């Protein structure tokens, strides 16, 4: 019942393609949800301007 | 009901609030404070963090 977050922000000295190297990552948030998981999306802010 | 101030004691409005603690079978939730007293240093002692 609880949705544990951890994550990582890294400077790629790159654009868009993944890396190689080594770093951990650090918990960041914890929710006592319950809540039950089978699937998850992403979301995207389109090309207007 | 209708109201009025100069009612005998048991006709004058009370005002009601029921409290129903639930537990369904979550990871946790609300519950009592905590109080931290003073922590010492340099003497054998018995503690709780
Ligand atoms: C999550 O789904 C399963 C399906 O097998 C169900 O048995 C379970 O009770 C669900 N989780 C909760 C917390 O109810």
């Amino acid at each position: 019942g609880y949705f544990k977050i951890y994550s990582k922000h890294t400077p790629i000295n790159l654009v868009r393609d993944l890396p190689q190297g080594f770093s951990a990552l650090e918990p960041l948030v914890d929710l006592p949800i319950g809540i039950n998981i089978t699937r998850f999306q992403t979301l995207l802010a389109l090309h207007r301007s | 009901y209708g109201f009025q101030p100069t009612n005998g004691v048991g006709y004058q409005p009370y005002r009601v609030v029921v409290l129903s603690f639930e537990l369904l079978h979550a990871p946790a939730t609300v519950c009592g404070p905590k109080k931290s007293t003073n922590l010492v240093k340099n003497k054998c002692v018995n503690f709780n963090f």
